[PDB]
């Protein structure tokens, strides 16, 4: 019905892969 | 005096620069951009066309569309307080007071932009070369959106502020004045043509040419924003092109003014020819090709050829395109080829 | 290079900003959906409803064929349930 | 470690080409990428697949790919076992993420060179050796992939034939033409209308056949490679560096990609009109056939109607003399196909097969075929572009075709591209000419 | 004589040739020739052309009533589609005009010869110590004479539905294009009125601003191009001015103070453009077409409420149904 | 202060979002054929 | 008619080798600098 | 055997969301992948055994 | 259709494919990051 609940979530993943590496800051 | 204080305001050096220009531009440019956009996904061409234009009716980014006002408004400038709207706003859109709006506002808003870079120009202190240039824009939309219609038999002719009901606009004057056939237009499409291939052209030249100014591969950090040396080696320019096509430039003065001259004489000439279809003046036939064509019938050209194609155009768009003529043409009256 | 105005950068970065424009963007969103939604727009530019194009055996369409008694023409369209 | 100071953002991966270790990473993520692709769209494909309606309806350009490797399908292309498909889609999806890993892994962890971590990967562009040795092993390793496509056909259950004698059907070839003669003849065959050069092949004996010579002659040269280095004008000629390599191979891979676009347009066997769409000539002649078939049912004598031009309504006669079909489909009268083929005779369409020996099978394939046209918009609307919405229907021969000219084309320019600055980084002009040493101010005057 | 082949290696490449003939060269010049001097015989006496094959010639050569705006060399028979029909592979000449040939030999060698033409566009620029890359910019009108002339007729499967070389020809092959891919309403098309129009445009823009940016050195009563000498060191022009100016009339950041920069842009415009007008006319060859909006907005109760999609419609079915007149036999168009 | 390249891929994703609920709307509002 | 097929084939034949045979000879070399 | 094989399906799927998101921002931070060496190492095993776990009870159920 | 069992994910599966672009935009989220050097 809404796999926009999928998306969503692997959407977000990739910036957040990266975030999480500004925080910890390192390696980019 | 306060003029000199309005003045000094206005030509004050911000972001986005006013200037005296403005004070025409901006209200227009806006309103004419505006105008559309509103249309575009609210009013309706029902009443004027029999077609759905607008977002909310469901057309999409291509086949939306401000359609021209009806038949019967004539050259009516469609005034929202006047004989026609009388006032009412609603009305009005119905009516497609919209697209009289667009237009006059836009016109102004052209005006007012070629007053703009005038006077940017003259204050900057540089040559008008940009006003000139953009005469050529102004000719193609004055004789096209205006005098052509002015010389049909209403607004209801001109073309229609969209992407789809400009594409009409097109194979109308294919199927109706066989536009492809003038001289003029040919002349504009050579401009247009030959200039989108100047354009090109030197912009490889130019990158392909350059001298090494820096250590680094990606040579656009390698310029320098004050002037001094040549960028790119016009002797070596030269040397390529003398050798590979014949002919090559050598005078970079001329090579830009021929890069303004090309395209915008095009431009001019494609105008005139419109200019000649708005009273129908058009280059539709070879008078030697029909009489020949009509006592002998095994003569066939390419150009013959082509005519045939526009009377399919014209009596199959016809009843659908010109609704105020209330046309009906019986299936045996339609031309047809065999099998199709 | 520069200007009195201050540097978009900076504003579109300022917490400020967003604690202002969480509130206004959406705003102004939401608006322009209830403008639709609530049938509005369809009188505010007389644009027919997905069952006003035609009356309901009627298949001719309402064509505005004069000028000046056009308005009084427009409006007898609605009138047929149009 | 690499920064502005190499190259520019937009040409980031060029701070690359001297970096083994990490340049791995990329290839070995890459390549995950592509498995990823393949897998996951398979499982897409086959989420959406209906059994019992045609694959082509339902714009599959994978599930067909395996079908014709004969897997999940029987008699006429009707497929029976779904499970194949799900497999292969499955594994794939699977070894992305292997491969995935190693990918990422590479380029971010592991060593950012090789030379050092193990001389046996580690390599330099300009090591004549080193390239023609590590192109020697992938020319083995795709070598052993040609007869993997051998052993299926002939030992595993075989592959969709079309022109199965009992009409289309999973067939095992155990006799594939190894004669050089005929396989390599292909190869001198012309491009042109009739002769088709390799999309030419008809028959899977010389498919599963020239795969044999293929497989064996790469493994060949894999070895050759190893076991050299390239002789004198081999190393004369050519430019030797990071980019020309790629460039050399970017346009091969143009190249394949115009052959591909071709193949999938023209030929029939190993492009099954029954998992795909009908050929573009296919459609075309079904037309044809439909509406001889009907008239002459009429009572029209098919043989010697006259059509408007005076040409033959329905049967005419080629440049060569042989009997085709008439009307525009004269175009297309090189056009072959299990349900035309049987009414074929020694001169070409047979007055008297077409006057009595056509079969129903026949008729309704003439009409599947003809109302299945390769003919669509971008929106997907199948028919002519005056058509109306109603068929959502894109010919996957269409979809294949285009795709792959496009990016065939761009390789082409890709390779035009770095062949050019290959030249130019090799002699050493690729960023500027010599303010100083201008090579042009030290020619005469031609003027 | 130091080794006659390595001299004539050495003549054929070398840089001091008025014209420089390359090693593409070699190639280009015999094909090139044989292209134009064929083109010019037909386009002037060359006789009717069974186009269609359907035994209905159209003479297209002056000669044979035509002028420069109608007159064109007709595209080979219909009847030979996509074989080779070289002259000796005809009975005779007679035979050979007759189905077009001289269309095939014509194209054959042009396509060539032009693509030789930009192999030459990187050779000498190798040869003279400059960058690559221009020869990459004349690959976007040359990828266009392949998609009108080789990779449309492919896909349609006969060379007589290739773009005839003639004036009123031309026309022909884009109204009858129209109508049946309906290519106004494909995005590869706009794309490349895009790139023409922004091209001409551009060209336009930074023409003026150059030109009008200019340091004086020049009289009242001179032409103010005198104001430049081949083989200058420092600039003719004020870039920092046209910046000033050109930064003003939209706002800063939406200018160009990079020459390198602005060049870039000016080139890679018209070149991206056209490679996908060329791809548009390379795809629809294979009957991938423009969008189909027929029909798409309906009322209420079911009835078809026309856009102006539908409009142009009417205007295609005119196109089709009139085109080849005698040449369909059934329903579908499938060719 | 929040992070630019932040501001973007929201800004970014917000749009391919939008603009997507658009192609969807393609084929299912008025603008649909059925 | 037959013979001008021979003709041509050969005169193609020749331009064609002329090709091969000359980017063979060394053509990196021909350069400015680096060779 | 159905729901034990939803199970380990549908862990294996958020096992991969977690170890996708994992070994990267692992080897990024050189913070430790010596400590997360650890952890890595027990994700990929892991994966192995529940694709093997899904692989043979895939049979059962479909 | 997905096996039987599978249909939980069929909703899953309908997005796997696009996440290869997905990568490719990746990368910019990162350049941007890093401030583009
Ligand atoms: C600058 C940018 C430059 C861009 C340049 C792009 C050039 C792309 C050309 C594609 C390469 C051709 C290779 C190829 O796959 O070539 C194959 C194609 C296809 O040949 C086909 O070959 C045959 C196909 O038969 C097949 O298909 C069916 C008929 O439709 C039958 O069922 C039959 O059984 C089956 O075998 C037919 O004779 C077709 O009519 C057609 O001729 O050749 C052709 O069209 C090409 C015609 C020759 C010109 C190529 C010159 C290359 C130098
Ligand atoms: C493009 C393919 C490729 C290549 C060329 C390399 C190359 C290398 N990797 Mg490696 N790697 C890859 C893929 C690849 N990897 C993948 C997909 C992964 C994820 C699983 C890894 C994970 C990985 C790790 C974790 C490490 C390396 C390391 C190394 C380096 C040391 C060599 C070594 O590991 O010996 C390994 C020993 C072998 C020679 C035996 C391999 C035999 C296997 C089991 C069979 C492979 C079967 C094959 C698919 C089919 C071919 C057969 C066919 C010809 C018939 C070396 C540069 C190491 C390194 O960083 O050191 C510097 C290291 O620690 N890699
Ligand atoms: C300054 C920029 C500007 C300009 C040049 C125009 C120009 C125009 N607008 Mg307009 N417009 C503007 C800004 C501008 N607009 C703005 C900002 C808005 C938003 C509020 C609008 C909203 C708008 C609408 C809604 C409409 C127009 C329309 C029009 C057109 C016809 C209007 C007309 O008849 O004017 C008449 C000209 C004057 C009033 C100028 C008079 C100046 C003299 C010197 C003053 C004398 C006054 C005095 C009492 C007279 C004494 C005489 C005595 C005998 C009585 C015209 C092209 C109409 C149109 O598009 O129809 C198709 C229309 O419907 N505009
Ligand atoms: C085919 C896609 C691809 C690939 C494989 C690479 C690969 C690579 N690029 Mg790159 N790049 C690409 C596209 C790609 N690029 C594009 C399109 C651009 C233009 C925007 C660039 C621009 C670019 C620049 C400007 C640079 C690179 C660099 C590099 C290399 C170092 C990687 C890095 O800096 O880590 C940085 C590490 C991070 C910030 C973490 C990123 C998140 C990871 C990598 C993704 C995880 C994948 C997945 C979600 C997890 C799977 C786990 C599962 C298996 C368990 C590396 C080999 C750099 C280089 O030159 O090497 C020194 C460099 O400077 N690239
Ligand atoms: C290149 C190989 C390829 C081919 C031939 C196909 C073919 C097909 N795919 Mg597909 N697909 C591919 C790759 C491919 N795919 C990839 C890599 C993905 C992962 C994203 C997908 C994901 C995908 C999905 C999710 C779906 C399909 C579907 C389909 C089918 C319907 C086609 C469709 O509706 O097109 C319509 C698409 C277009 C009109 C978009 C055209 C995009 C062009 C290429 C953009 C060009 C712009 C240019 C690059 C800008 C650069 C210029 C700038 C630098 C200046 C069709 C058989 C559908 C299906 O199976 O349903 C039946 C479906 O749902 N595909
Ligand atoms: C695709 C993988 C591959 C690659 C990249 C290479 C690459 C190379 N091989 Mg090679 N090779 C391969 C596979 C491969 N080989 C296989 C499978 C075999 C076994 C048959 C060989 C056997 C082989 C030998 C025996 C030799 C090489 C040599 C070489 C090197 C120089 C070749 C060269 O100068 O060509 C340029 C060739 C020309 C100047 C002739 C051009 C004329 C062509 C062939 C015809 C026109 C092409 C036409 C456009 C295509 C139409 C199709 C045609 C059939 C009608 C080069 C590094 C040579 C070498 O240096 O040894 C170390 C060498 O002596 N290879
Ligand atoms: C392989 C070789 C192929 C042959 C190519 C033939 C090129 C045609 C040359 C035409 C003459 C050019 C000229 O006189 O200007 C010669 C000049 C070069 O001379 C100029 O002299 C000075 C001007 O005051 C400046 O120094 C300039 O920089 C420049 O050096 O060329 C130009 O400046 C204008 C550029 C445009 C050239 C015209 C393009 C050719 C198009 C021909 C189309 C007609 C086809 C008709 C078909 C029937
Ligand atoms: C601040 C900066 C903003 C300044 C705005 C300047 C104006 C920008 C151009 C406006 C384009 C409007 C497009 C739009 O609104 O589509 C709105 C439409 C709405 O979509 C419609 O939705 C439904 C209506 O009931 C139906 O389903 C219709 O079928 C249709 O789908 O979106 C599209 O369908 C097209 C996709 C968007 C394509 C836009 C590309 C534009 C490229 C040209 C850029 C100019 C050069
Ligand atoms: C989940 C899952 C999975 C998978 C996973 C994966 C593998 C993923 C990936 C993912 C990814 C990989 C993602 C990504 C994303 C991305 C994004 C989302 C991006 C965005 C971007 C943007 C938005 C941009 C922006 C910008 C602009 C626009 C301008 C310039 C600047 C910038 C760049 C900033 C599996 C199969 C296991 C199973 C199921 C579950
Ligand atoms: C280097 C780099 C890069 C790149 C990267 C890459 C390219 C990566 C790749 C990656 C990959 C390549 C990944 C993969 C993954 C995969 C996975 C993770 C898988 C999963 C699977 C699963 C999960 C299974 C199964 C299933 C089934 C069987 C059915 C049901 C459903 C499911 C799906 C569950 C970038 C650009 C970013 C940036 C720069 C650096
Ligand atoms: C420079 C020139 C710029 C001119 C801009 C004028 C814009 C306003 O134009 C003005 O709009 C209002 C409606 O809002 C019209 O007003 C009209 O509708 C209102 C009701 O809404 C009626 O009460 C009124 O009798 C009627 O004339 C005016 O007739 C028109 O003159
Ligand atoms: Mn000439 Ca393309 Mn019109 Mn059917 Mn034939
Ligand atoms: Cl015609
Ligand atoms: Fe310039």
């Amino acid at each position: 019905i809404a796999q926009l609940t999928m998306i969503a979530m692997i959407g977000i993943a990739g910036p957040m892969i990266i975030f999480l590496l500004a925080v910890r800051r390192g390696n980019l | 005096g306060w003029f000199d204080i309005l003045d000094d305001w206005l030509k004050r050096d911000r972001f986005v620069f006013v200037g005296w220009s403005g004070i025409l531009l901006f209200p227009c440019a806006y309103l004419a951009l505006g105008g559309w956009l509103t249309g575009t996904t609210f009013v309706t061409s029902w009443y004027t066309h029999g077609l759905a234009s607008s977002y909310l009716e469901g057309c999409n980014f291509l086949t939306v569309a401000v359609s021209t006002p009806a038949n019967s408004m004539g050259h009516s400038l469609l005034l929202l307080w006047g004989p026609e709207a009388q006032g009412d706003f609603t009305r009005w859109c119905q009516l497609g007071g919209l697209w009289t709006f667009i237009a006059l506002h836009g016109a102004f808003g052209l005006i007012g932009f070629m007053l703009r870079q005038f006077e940017i120009a003259r204050l900057v202190g540089v040559r008008p070369y940009n006003a000139i240039a953009f005469s050529a824009p102004i000719a193609v939309f004055v004789s096209v959106f205006l005098i052509y219609p002015l010389g049909q038999s209403s607004w209801f002719f001109a073309p229609s502020f969209g992407v789809a009901a400009i594409f009409r606009f097109l194979l109308f004057f294919q199927g109706f004045h066989n536009w492809t056939l003038n001289p003029f237009h040919m002349m504009g499409v050579a401009g247009v043509l030959g200039g989108a291939l100047l354009c090109a052209i030197h912009g490889a030249t130019v990158e392909n040419t350059l001298f090494q100014d820096g250590e680094g591969a990606s040579t656009f950090r390698a310029f320098n924003p004050t002037q001094a040396e040549e960028t790119y080696s016009m002797v070596t320019a030269n040397r390529f092109w003398s050798q590979i096509f014949g002919i090559a430039f050598s005078n970079k003065r001329w090579l830009h003014f021929f890069m303004l001259f090309v395209p915008v004489t095009g431009l001019w000439m494609s105008a005139i020819g419109v200019v000649g279809l708005a009273l129908n003046l058009r280059s539709y036939d070879f008078i030697s090709q029909e009489i020949r064509a009509a006592e002998d019938p095994e003569f066939e050209t390419f150009y013959t050829k082509n005519l045939l194609l526009n009377e399919g155009i014209r009596a199959w768009m016809a009843p659908q395109d010109q609704p105020h003529e209330n046309f009906v043409f019986p299936e045996e009256v339609l031309p047809r080829g065999n099998a199709l | 290079g520069t200007t009195g105005e201050r540097p978009f950068s900076d504003i579109i970065t300022s917490v400020r900003y967003w604690v202002i424009h969480s509130i206004t963007i959406p705003a102004l969103f939401i608006a322009g959906w209830l403008f639709v939604s609530t049938g509005l727009a369809y009188d505010v530019f007389g644009t027919p409803r997905p069952d006003s194009y035609y009356a309901q055996e009627q298949r001719s369409i309402p064509l505005v064929t004069d000028r000046f008694e056009a308005k009084q023409q427009v409006e007898t369209f609605l009138e047929q349930l149009k | 470690d690499q920064e502005s100071s190499g190259f520019a953002w937009w040409a980031g991966n060029a701070r690359l080409i001297n970096l083994s270790g990490k340049l791995l990473g990329a290839h070995v993520a890459h390549a995950g990428l592509i498995v990823f692709w393949a897998g996951a769209m398979t499982l897409f494909e086959l989420a959406h697949f209906i059994p019992e309606k045609p694959m082509y309806e339902q714009g599959l350009i994978l599930i067909p790919h395996i079908a014709t490797l004969g897997w999940g399908v029987g008699p006429g292309g009707e497929v029976v076992d779904t499970f194949p498909f799900f497999v292969v889609g499955v594994v794939h999806l699977i070894s992305s993420a292997v491969l995935g890993f190693g990918g990422v892994y590479h380029a971010i962890r592991g060593p950012e060179t090789l030379e050092e971590y193990s001389s046996f990967f580690g390599y330099d562009w300009k090591d004549k050796n080193k390239m023609t040795t590590i192109l020697g092993f992938h020319l083995i390793v795709l070598g052993i992939g040609a007869l993997l496509l051998v052993a299926k056909a002939m030992f595993f259950g075989g592959l969709y034939d079309t022109w199965a004698p009992g009409g289309g059907d999973v067939r095992v070839i155990t006799n594939p033409t190894l004669d050089p003669r005929v396989i390599f003849g292909y190869l001198l065959k012309s491009p042109f209308g009739g002769e088709g050069w390799i999309v030419s092949v008809n028959n899977l004996e010389d498919v599963v056949g020239g795969h044999i010579w293929i497989g064996l002659i790469c493994i060949a040269g894999g070895i050759w490679h190893i076991l050299t280095t390239p002789f004198g004008w081999a190393r004369r000629a050519f430019i030797w560096s990071g980019e020309a390599y790629l460039s050399y191979s970017l346009g091969a891979l143009s190249m394949m990609g115009f052959i591909a676009t071709c193949f999938v347009w023209f030929n029939n066997t190993v492009y099954p009109s029954e998992f795909y769409g009908p050929t573009g000539p296919e459609a075309s002649q079904a037309q044809a056939m439909t509406f001889l078939i009907r008239d002459q049912k009429l009572g029209a004598n098919v043989g010697s109607a006259q059509g408007p031009t005076g040409l033959g309504k329905y049967l005419m006669r080629s440049p060569t003399g042989e009997i085709i079909f008439g009307g525009e489909t004269m175009r297309f009268w090189d056009f072959r196909g299990p349900w035309l083929e049987p009414l074929r005779g020694p001169n070409g369409l047979d007055l008297n097969k077409i006057k009595n020996d056509i079969q129903p099978w026949q008729e309704r394939r003439a009409a599947e075929y003809m109302t299945h046209a390769p003919l669509g918009s971008l929106n997907s609307v199948g028919g002519v572009a005056t058509e109306i919405n109603s068929v959502n229907f894109v010919s996957p021969r269409s979809w294949l075709a285009t795709s792959h000219f496009v990016l065939a084309f761009f390789f082409l320019v890709g390779h035009l591209w770095h062949a050019g600055r290959a030249r130019a980084a090799a002699a050493g002009f690729e960023k500027g000419i010599d303010r100083e040493s201008e090579p042009v101010l030290s020619m005469p005057s031609l003027d | 004589s130091a080794n006659l082949w390595e001299r004539f290696c050495n003549w054929v490449t070398s840089t001091d040739n008025r014209l420089y003939v390359g090693w593409f060269g070699v190639i280009m010049i015999p094909t090139l020739l044989a292209a134009t001097i064929c083109f010019v015989i037909a386009f002037i006496a060359a006789p009717p052309v069974d186009i269609d094959g359907i035994r209905e010639p159209v003479s297209g050569s002056l000669l044979y009533g035509n002028n420069i705006i109608t007159g064109a060399v007709v595209p080979s028979s219909n009847a030979i589609g996509l074989h080779f029909y070289p002259i000796w592979e005809a009975a005779s000449l007679d035979e050979w005009l007759y189905n077009g040939g001289p269309y095939q030999l014509i194209i054959f060698h042009f396509l060539l010869g032009a693509s030789c033409y930009m192999g030459r566009q990187w050779e000498l620029s190798y040869r003279l110590g400059m960058r690559p890359w221009i020869c990459v910019a004349y690959s976007a009108p040359l990828a266009s004479a392949f998609a009108v002339f080789l990779i449309y007729p492919i896909g349609q499967g006969s060379f007589s539905d290739g773009m005839p070389l003639g004036i009123s020809g031309t026309f022909n092959f884009m109204i009858v294009f129209q109508a049946e891919h309906n290519i106004l309403m494909h995005p590869f098309h706009q794309l490349g009125v895009a790139g023409v129009f922004g091209g001409a445009l551009f060209c336009a823009m930074h023409g003026s601003l150059v030109t009008s940016s200019l340091i004086r050195e020049t009289t009242e009563t001179e032409s103010a191009n005198y104001g430049y000498k081949f083989g200058q060191e420092e600039e003719t022009y004020n870039i920092v001015a046209a910046h000033g100016y050109f930064g003003r009339l939209i706002f800063q950041y939406a200018s160009f103070n990079n020459s390198r920069s602005l060049h870039f842009f000016l080139a890679a415009w018209p070149v991206v453009g056209v490679w996908f007008t060329a791809l548009g006319i390379s795809t629809m060859a294979f009957n991938l077409n423009g969008f189909n909006f027929n029909h798409s907005v309906i009322d209420a109760k079911g009835n078809v409420i026309n856009t102006w999609a539908d409009i142009i419609n009417r205007a295609n079915l005119g196109m089709e149904v009139m085109h080849e007149r005698n040449a369909h036999n059934f329903p579908l168009d499938l060719a | 202060r929040i992070p630019l390249w932040i501001v973007a891929t929201v800004a970014g994703m917000g749009v391919i979002v939008i603009v997507g609920l658009f192609f969807y709307g393609a084929y299912a509002g008025l603008g649909s054929s059925l | 008619m037959e013979t001008l097929k021979i003709t041509v084939y050969i005169v193609v034949t020749f331009f064609v080798l002329l090709f091969v045979f000359g980017f063979l000879s060394g053509d990196p070399a021909r350069n400015p600098k680096r060779k | 055997m159905t729901i034990l094989f939803q199970l380990a399906l549908a862990a294996l799927v958020i096992l991969s969301f977690v170890m996708v998101i994992g070994v990267p921002v692992a080897y990024a931070s050189p913070q430790d992948w010596d400590r997360s060496k650890q952890l890595i190492f027990l994700g990929s095993g892991l994966w192995i055994a529940l694709v093997l776990v899904v692989g043979v009870l895939n049979f059962f159920v479909v | 259709k997905l096996p039987e069992a599978y249909a939980i994910f069929d909703p899953l599966v309908d997005v796997l494919p696009v996440i290869p672009v997905l990568f490719l935009a990746l990368a910019f989220v990162w350049q941007a990051a890093v401030g583009f050097r």
